[PDB]
């Protein structure tokens, strides 16, 4: 079996302009295990993100969070890049909910 | 309160980016140890539990899930064969554990899944073990004439539920914490669509209504998903798709109740960047 | 703390 990662990027406060706040993507449904998570700004990875360990729900899913410190100003790309086995990299971009 | 102790292992036979076998442990779906192949050894990842145990309990884990790690070796050798697939990538899942409620009363479930589908698991009111399919017929034969359900019962009712009440002790403060969400009304731009985003709570139940004219309303609401932070807390928003001329003609607000808590937001509270 | 995994399937 393979499942295509589901891959969702967001903030833990709400996308302001200008605050301090954590950047977080959330990747889950994926299967096998073998993935890579990155957090970009602007196509730079960004230094002191912190990953989970792999683990999983009662329905067998697996769930990984990457996280990091960032302060979204306008203008700035922020961006989750997802590679899932053999896969080609897939980026998914932080859109503000505000 | 209610409090859970789960182990959930991770066995993969030929992946690259991971270790063949990963254990993690979990106190009300938060980890609280570690354990892979690659460092063969059993860690701390609260401060709770490195506190409270000393060498000789990460000893004796570490040597226990050696074990785990061999018994999954062989274990998915023979799964792969009943499948009849002898090339690739496959993975064995296992994941039990203890619930302990205000009750006293306990619960527990004990299961198995191949490449991500069950295969087998415990019942452990009749102890017996459901098969999910002929594969999995072979090894509820063989268990059943063992009493690995025998075991297992055991170990859920009463030895996972002693380490549970120690681990409640040792985390009280964190495990026992309650956390408001912080709320917020969000619009990108005066015509879009407006968002309920509440944040930062704890423990994971929120409920997100939407209201029209003082009474809850079901229509035009998209409830998103239950979302973690970086932190043992999570977030969770949901969002009014209507026309903001159906905003000037009615009177919406967000209600997010947690916990013993209300909070309520109106079209004065919409922040935004725009 | 975690269970013997006792017998393969």
């Amino acid at each position: 079996r393979q499942s295509d990662p589901k891959v969702q990027v967001y903030s833990r406060n709400p996308g302001e302009y200008g605050k301090a706040n954590v950047l977080i993507c959330y990747v889950s449904g994926f299967h096998p295990p073998d993935i890579t998570i990155q957090l970009l700004k602007n196509g730079v990875e960004i230094p002191g993100s912190t990953q989970t360990d792999l683990a999983f729900e009662e329905g067998w899913q697996f769930h990984l969070t990457k996280y990091v410190d960032f302060l979204p100003q306008p203008g700035e790309e922020y961006t989750c890049r997802v590679r899932h086995m053999s896969s080609p990299t897939k980026s998914y971009t932080w859109e503000p909910d505000m | 309160g209610t409090h859970s102790l789960k182990y959930v292992y991770t066995g993969v036979s030929r992946g690259i980016d991971f270790p063949e076998f990963t254990a993690v442990g979990m106190v009300d779906d938060g980890q609280f140890m570690y354990f892979d192949s690659n460092s063969m050894k059993a860690v701390p990842k609260t401060e709770w539990i490195r506190q409270n145990e000393g060498a000789d309990y990460w000893d004796r884990q570490t040597q226990v899930l050696i074990g785990a790690h061999q018994v999954f070796k062989d274990s998915i050798q023979i799964v792969m064969e009943r499948f009849n697939q002898s090339k690739g990538v496959h993975t064995w899942q296992n994941m039990y554990g203890c619930e302990l409620n205000d009750d006293g009363t306990t619960q527990g479930f004990y299961q198995y899944a191949y490449d991500g589908e069950d295969f087998v698991s415990l019942d452990k009111n009749t102890l017996t073990w459901t098969a999910a399919n002929p594969q999995a017929v072979i090894t509820k034969h063989k268990w059943e004439a063992l009493a690995v359900a025998e075991q297992n019962k055991g170990y859920l009712e009463n030895t996972c539920i002693e380490w549970l009440k120690k681990y409640v002790a040792y985390g009280k403060d964190t495990l026992e914490r309650k956390v408001s969400p912080q709320v917020s009304l969000l619009q990108k731009d005066p015509s879009s669509p407006v968002t309920c985003h509440a944040t930062g709570f704890y423990p994971s139940g929120v409920t997100i209504t939407w209201q029209k004219n003082g009474q809850d309303h079901d229509e035009d609401v998209d409830l998103g998903e239950l979302l973690p932070n970086e932190d043992g807390s999570f977030q969770r928003m949901s969002t009014l798709n209507v026309g903001p001329d159906e905003w000037k003609n009615n009177r919406f607000s967000c209600v997010v109740e947690h916990q013993d808590k209300t909070i309520r937001k109106t079209e004065d509270d919409i922040i935004t960047n725009f | 703390f975690a269970n013997f995994c006792l017998m393969m399937i």
